[PDB]
């Protein structure tokens, strides 16, 4: 329990909640077994798809990740899937994502014109509610990114021990999300528990004692994690970190919380 | 589909969609049901249901009122509640000239902070919190309803939307315009709440943003930044607001003895930051004969 004292609750009882929570939401880093006209490689291209059309319309990185856990999630449950329906499965879960996460969403006509009409606003309006109704209606998922919002705050605490208002800054966060995001394009991720994952990443960017600070795992926890994600690690350090934006309309203190991309293409096969 | 259910009165329609009342035939099984026209739908099921429904599967306490199932039939998506038979607006207006006895005032605070303690411990403001949202049922039970307006908070919290909260039940912070919240402001419209439940009276009856921050002050006194540290520099604080003294808490809430006008006045501090939370509020000495002994480690 890496929090400290909480007014509104007991700190340990917030903090089991949310990892009683990770335990009722499963992933299966392996599930594209169920579907074996499926390759692995399909699901990056995918995933790589929704994070580009996430920059366009200046949605939250929460989004993107809602987005991939609908996704990941939901293809456990099914079988046998075909490539033709993964643009509709994807672009249905970062619609329903959208609208949980965002003030003003996107509207339902946008989702079907990024598709170049291989997918009509009344599929999604049909998958959307297939998705919902299969994941047994939960949404509420921690995801990767929510994890590295835990950390950061924890990590930037002072007297009065706020771990509400957030209060960290937004370079560090842009650079240790980069290397979540091309983490997750690899179903390789779904083995570590999403905690751990966000853990691990900072780790990589930080140290095993500032880890622990902030995340509670022992470096044992962490450890199986560390060593698979090594090599995207280095290959984000081999190219240097990006740089913060500021975006049209979203303010300063919003800026990190938009999801971006680059070219993680190749990035991903050099591992 | 739509199955051994027999709908038995309209209960309302009014933001939270159309609800009848319904019986399992079968059983005698009464429940709520919330019907969602979805052919009417644009947008397809409404961002508002997609989050109250994820919401409360993962919200079972006895003072929140539970989503026994979501049954998805004929382009109509049907919500299927646990069923009490009135609100808490209908008792207090039934109640008004008997009052509702203190014993049963301490007995619904005390199990709605419970509910309250369990939403924000799970992460979850409630954000429209009046005696509307409040459900009784004939065993003298108090629950937590309409989850619409509802959301999950990440422990370091966003910006989150800005219109929330009905304006008699809303706190003096988002009024002035605060970048941030969280759980303090489910805390403000309890407290009003309480109040409500004393005097059979709505204590800040605004009839516009102005106006509920003016009545908050003509009783709480004008903040400034010794009670209040920031105030001076929010967004719609103006230096001309006037100078209103604070009231005696023995004349707001007549009725209430010692320790009652101590945990609303908490309850009613202007700053967030100092506001008591649900779980110590259920600490608070009014409620010393319904709370008992607990132990402590470390
Ligand atoms: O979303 C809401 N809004 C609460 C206010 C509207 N309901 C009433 O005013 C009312 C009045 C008298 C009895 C009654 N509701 N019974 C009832 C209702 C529900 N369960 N039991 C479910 C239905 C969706 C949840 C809770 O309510």
């Amino acid at each position: 329990s890496p929090l400290p004292v909480l007014s509104w609750a007991n700190r340990e009882e917030v903090w089991k909640i949310m990892l009683n929570k990770e335990k009722t939401y499963l992933r299966d880093q392996h599930f594209l077994e169920q579907h074996p006209l499926l390759q692995p490689k399909m699901r990056a291209i995918l995933l790589d798809w929704l994070m580009e059309v996430c920059e366009v319309y200046k949605l939250h990185r929460e989004t993107f990740y809602l987005a991939q856990d609908f996704f990941d999630r939901y293809m456990a449950t099914q079988e046998n899937v075909v490539k033709t329906l993964l643009q509709l499965i994807g672009i249905s879960s970062l619609f329903i994502a959208a609208k949980l996460e965002e003030i003003y969403p996107p509207k339902l006509h946008q989702f079907a014109y990024v598709t170049d009409g291989a997918c009509s606003g009344d599929e999604i309006l049909t998958m959307e509610l297939m998705i919902m109704k299969a994941l047994k209606w939960r949404l509420s998922p921690l995801t990767i990114v929510s994890w590295l919002n835990v950390y950061m705050q924890v990590a930037y605490l002072n007297d009065l021990h706020e771990v509400l208002l957030p209060q960290y800054p937004q370079q560090i966060f842009i650079q240790i999300a980069e290397l979540l995001d091309l983490c997750v394009l690899d179903v390789d991720c779904l083995e570590f528990p999403y905690g751990i994952l966000a853990a691990s990443a900072l780790y990589h960017f930080s140290s095993s004692e500032l880890m622990q600070k902030v995340s509670g795992y022992q470096w044992c926890d962490i450890e199986n994690c560390v060593k698979w994600m090594v090599p995207f690690a280095m290959v984000i350090r081999e190219t240097g970190s990006s740089k913060l934006k500021h975006f049209r309309g979203v303010a300063d203190e919003d800026a990190h919380n938009i999801q971006t991309h680059r070219d993680s293409l190749d990035l991903l096969d050099k591992a | 589909p739509m199955e051994n259910f027999q709908k038995v009165e309209k209960i309302g329609e009014g933001t939270y969609g159309v609800v009848y009342k319904a019986r399992n035939k079968l059983t005698g099984e009464v429940v709520a049901l919330k019907k969602i026209r979805l052919d009417t739908e644009t947008e397809g099921v409404p961002s508002t249901a997609i989050r109250e429904i994820s919401l409360l599967k993962e919200l079972n306490h006895p003072n929140i009122v539970k989503l026994l199932d979501v049954i998805h039939t004929e382009n109509k998506l049907y919500l299927v509640f646990e069923f009490l038979h009135q609100d808490l607006k209908k008792f207090m207006d039934a109640s008004a000239l008997t009052g509702i006895p203190l014993p049963l005032i301490k007995s619904y605070l005390f199990q709605l902070l419970q509910g309250l303690a369990f939403c924000h411990s799970h992460r979850v403001l409630h954000r429209d919190l009046k005696p509307q949202n409040l459900l009784i049922n004939t065993e003298g039970a108090i629950k937590l309803a309409d989850f619409g307006l509802a959301r999950a908070f990440g422990v370091p919290v966003r910006t989150y939307t800005h219109e929330v909260v009905t304006l008699w039940y809303r706190a003096p912070e988002i009024l002035l315009g605060c970048k941030y919240y969280s759980t303090a402001v489910d805390i403000w419209s309890l407290g009003c709440i309480f109040a409500e439940m004393v005097t059979r009276r709505a204590l800040f009856p605004g009839d516009s943003e102005i106006d509920q921050l003016f009545r908050i002050f003509r009783t709480l006194g004008t903040p400034d930044e010794v009670v209040w540290p920031g105030v001076t520099s929010m967004p719609d604080y103006k230096p001309s607001f006037p100078k209103w003294a604070r009231q005696d808490f023995s004349k707001v809430v007549p009725p209430l003895d010692e320790d009652g006008r101590s945990l609303l006045s908490q309850m009613l501090h202007y700053d967030p930051n100092k506001r008591i939370s649900a779980k110590a509020a259920l600490a608070h000495p009014f409620f010393q004969d319904v709370t008992k002994p607990v132990p402590h480690l470390r």
